[PDB]
């Protein structure tokens, strides 16, 4: 790989028409986090609100003037928005002269900026920077993260896979005093694949463990679906470098993750041969709001 | 819709810091707070410097000079301080009826004990501090058994006069 | 855990609608104790 | 279609050798290469002999004769040196800005360190080598922790006076 | 409608606590604050831990960890916190302008005075503090001649390496 807008060709030679675009991971945010843009572009906080009350009952009698009360409270909490951006560059010598081989320089790189915009958002979704303290999905610190059930799915029967796969369900049922139900599960994708490809360990009819689509405790309890699916940063996430597996409830009022404004462009500033060009942003970093919602699974 | 602060309880709590607990007899006296930061809810008060003033600081009360009372929780004051009586507000206080209050001993309370003030810093116990510190509350007694920093209810009268103890 | 009924709302922030109650786990009684209410009530 | 040194990387890469970062301060000054061969992108360059001219041997700089600057990635070089600025050509020296150069020192660099420029190769570094061999670019800091032989971002001055050190 | 700290002045006033004033060249710089508490307007800033943050404690540097730069007036910060920048937010450091500071020192600054930094407290003054406790700023000089606690506008350079004075 060079830099020089130009290569030596010849007469006898034919140069193909397409350019081959080196490839990067998709971008697998939309639809797993709730995201909205519904704030007006230039806000600073976002805050929100709640209530509570308390009181006891007790035993009585015989025309006493004790009898007890009640009470109520209220209360509010805040998260913040941050501003960012990205933009391009040129000489005078690099576009005037990238013309003379039909290449558009200044148009190539508007749309590599936005990609590099959507893997950015991506990034602060999903992990952490430790510069503004954003805690991601895959390492929040709040929730908790408990070890499978001597569970390495690999050299494992299916009566195994089937327990270990339970147990995160049942763990989040048990977590938050029997209330909630774990709608979505994400895991490594090499064990979506050990697990969408091992037969049920059966001689009789070979069906795939992905009978645990309809026999999972959710979808037993009730008839809604569960939705499982395969990511890509989870391999290495566990507390000794182990691959680690998520549970939650994907709901607006569990996750969110504010983006106020999307990315635009601004004018064009030019000095002594060069134009430089900027480009700005601002999002808000993911929010989780019910820690115990939220489930770790470890050493799958 | 905030989840904040959830903490999916077995059931409801018992009481908030200075919340009181019904029944037909109650002393509550209208004083006006004089100290520059406010007072807390579950709070004892000292006699002021204004003839109906209270202070929070109760670092010199002697059987002389008893404490006046015990602030209570009025949920209506002026959201700016977050649960406090603001500096010049009226300040409620309670000196007959039974009260909410918050716990500092190593091993609880139970049902009738004495209580004792710490003048250092104004918390309630169960027996002596042991350095000419602490003063009982002569007519005073608990009414719940409960642990460390905890919410326990007590029933309090504040005619009677306190005693020293070194 | 504020209890003054009041909230301050700045100029450059946004307020979410709806408040969230705390959850209490379900009742469970009714349906698998039978009650009755025939008695006179003193 | 070439997929030849695919690696298939997890994200973007940070920069190229001698890319800078867009700041509104840039003194960019033009000088020509006197070098047989061509000079590298992000390089530190010394004063030529031709009143404007420029050598990439700086064997010889001293706080008496400080280096001139460091070049710029160009794209437009002449096709026929990979990534140079050929003999007699435009070389945009830098010489204000925030510039991409490349580690040399064992132990990497973090946010905030001196920047030490070894004279037998033209190096730059954290510490000085030790032998009379090394310059330190008084006016200089580095703006990204990196690791050996990778890319850093460091922020340069060169009216600054260049300190000797043995 | 609101009269509350009128004191019918003669004239205008000058400035601000950290209000620029205009010219061509001028380095802004965005860190991220650090420090619990917010950092004022027109104040000295360290470099941070965190690579690319900054803070309000300039107790410990030196000519080997020379300060960062100045922060400037932005007047849309948070509302929460008075006239600062609240933690975690962009800091807008200058290190090249020209601004407005607040003077610190018994007899004042005339026009062209050395600049010294009090490493105890982070203030400007004219002559040394005399106990090892003090820096020079190399490249700064004042531009306004003003009295005890008033505003004078200084021009800054950081790039250029401070000097320690004992």
């Amino acid at each position: 790989m060079q830099a020089n807008f130009g290569f030596v060709t010849s007469q006898t030679a034919y140069v193909e028409a397409g350019v081959y675009r080196m490839r990067y991971p998709e971008i697998r945010y939309p639809g797993l986090i709730p995201v909205d843009y519904s704030a007006p572009e230039w806000i600073k906080t976002v805050d929100y609100y709640s209530m509570d009350g308390v009181g006891k009952a007790e035993w009585i009698a015989d025309r006493a003037s004790d009898i007890p009360v009640v009470g109520l409270a209220m209360e509010k909490a805040t998260t913040t928005v941050h501003l960012a951006g990205i933009g391009y560059d040129y000489g005078l010598e690099e576009v005037n002269q990238a013309i003379m081989l039909g290449m558009n320089l200044p148009g190539e790189k508007a749309n590599l900026a936005r990609l590099v915009y959507e893997r950015m958002v991506d990034r602060v979704a999903f992990t952490g920077d430790a510069e503004k303290d954003f805690k991601g999905l895959f390492n929040n610190g709040a929730v908790t993260a408990v070890s499978a059930t001597t569970g390495n799915w690999a050299s494992a029967t299916a009566d195994q896979i089937l327990a270990d796969f339970n147990l995160g369900i049942t763990g989040l049922w048990s977590a938050t005093n029997e209330m909630v139900y774990a709608d979505t599960v994400l895991l490594p994708s090499a064990k979506h694949q050990i697990i969408a490809s091992k037969r049920l360990g059966n001689e009789a009819t070979e069906t795939v463990l992905q009978f645990l689509q309809r026999a999972n405790v959710y979808t037993a309890e009730t008839g809604r679906p569960l939705t499982i699916r395969g990511m890509r940063g989870l391999n290495t996430a566990g507390a000794g470098g182990v691959s680690r597996s998520v549970f939650y409830r994907n709901s607006p009022e569990v996750l969110k993750m504010h983006i106020p404004m999307r990315h635009r462009f601004l004018p064009v500033q030019v000095v002594g041969l060069t134009y430089k060009v900027p480009g700005i942003f601002r999002l808000g970093g993911l929010d989780i709001r019910l820690p115990k919602e939220v489930r770790y699974v470890d050493g799958y | 819709m905030a989840p904040y602060n959830e903490t999916y309880a077995s059931d409801y709590a018992f009481a908030y810091e200075g919340m009181v607990s019904d029944i037909a007899p109650a002393d509550i006296i209208s004083r006006t707070v004089e100290t520059s930061a406010g007072i807390g809810f579950g709070k004892i008060v000292a006699q002021g410097t204004s003839d109906r003033g209270c202070k929070a600081d109760v670092s010199a009360v002697s059987p002389t000079a008893p404490p006046l009372g015990i602030t209570v929780r009025s949920q209506a004051t002026e959201n700016l301080t977050l649960d406090k009586y603001p500096r010049y507000d009226g300040a409620a206080i309670m000196r007959k009826g039974v009260i909410w209050v918050l716990v500092t001993d190593a091993g609880g309370v139970v049902a009738g004990d004495p209580v004792w003030l710490k003048k250092s810093d104004g918390t309630f116990s169960n027996a002596d501090v042991g350095s000419s510190g602490g003063l009982r509350l002569a007519g005073c007694r608990w009414d719940t058994s409960a642990a460390n920093g905890a919410l326990a209810r007590m029933r309090v009268d504040f005619d009677v006069p306190p005693v020293a103890g070194a």
